């Protein structure tokens, strides 16, 4: 048996730029949460 | 998700000459007459 | 005759990354301005 890889080297860099620019993102609205309190 | 268009096997049977047939029943054929041609006990 | 598909499975899944954070960014815009009127 094996497993069934497949030939897509880009859905890992995909994946990587919506979780980068979502990490950042969250941070500002904490931040401007904060100065609105 | 993960997606993709043609697989591996698509690729490979995608081609009209099939190298693994036409060799190994050459090589068979071969094979068989040299035994009769020789001693076949 | 026939359609020329290109085998780059990798344009769709771009698209979606681009189209799914547009989306929100601008909701956010939104409920931003609503605050701020």
């Amino acid at each position: 048996k094996s497993l069934g890889t497949l030939n897509n080297p880009a859905t890992v860099q995909i994946q990587f730029a919506y979780d980068s620019l979502r990490r950042q993102i969250n941070r500002m609205l904490g931040d401007l949460a904060r100065a609105w309190c | 998700a993960s997606l993709e268009l043609y697989s591996r096997d698509e690729q490979r049977a995608s081609n009209v000459f099939d190298l693994e047939g036409i060799f190994r029943e050459y090589n068979f054929q071969a094979q068989n007459i040299a035994g009769l041609r020789k001693d076949l006990d």
